[PDB]
């Protein structure tokens, strides 16, 4: 059994992670398990630069106005 | 040039029916698992080198 922290979003979020994961975006393939098309297992230690990943692909292409 | 472009215009055409699949599937084939101590049991991807560690019941 794993111990760990699920992940559910839209479809694409989740085929961006698969792409960090095989890319090794983060350094390593800390993004271990797919259980859903919707839902990953993925190790909490690092769970906050994938934050840092998902905002900065959602700012990149917000041209903010500030 | 009139006859290099009408054999370019179809020298691609051929070549873009060869190719079929581009995207390489990346399924986990772990191999035989290791067990350590506090029942872990690790599996090693053969394809990746990617390492599952898990506790069995």
């Amino acid at each position: 059994v794993l111990k760990g922290v699920l992940i559910e979003c839209d479809p694409a979020m989740k085929q961006f992670l698969l792409y960090l994961d095989e890319s090794n975006a983060l350094g390593k393939k800390f993004i271990i398990q797919d259980i859903d098309d919707t839902h990953v297992f993925v190790i909490a230690e690092l769970v906050n630069v994938l934050q840092e990943r998902v905002g900065e692909l959602m700012d990149q292409n917000a041209f903010s106005l500030t | 040039k009139k006859f290099d472009k009408k054999v370019k215009e179809l020298r691609r055409a051929v070549r873009s029916s060869v190719w079929k699949r581009e995207t390489i599937v990346h399924q986990h084939e772990y191999g035989p698992e290791e067990n350590l101590e506090d029942d872990m049991y690790r599996k090693t991807c053969t394809m990746c080198g990617h390492e599952l560690t898990y506790e069995k019941m």
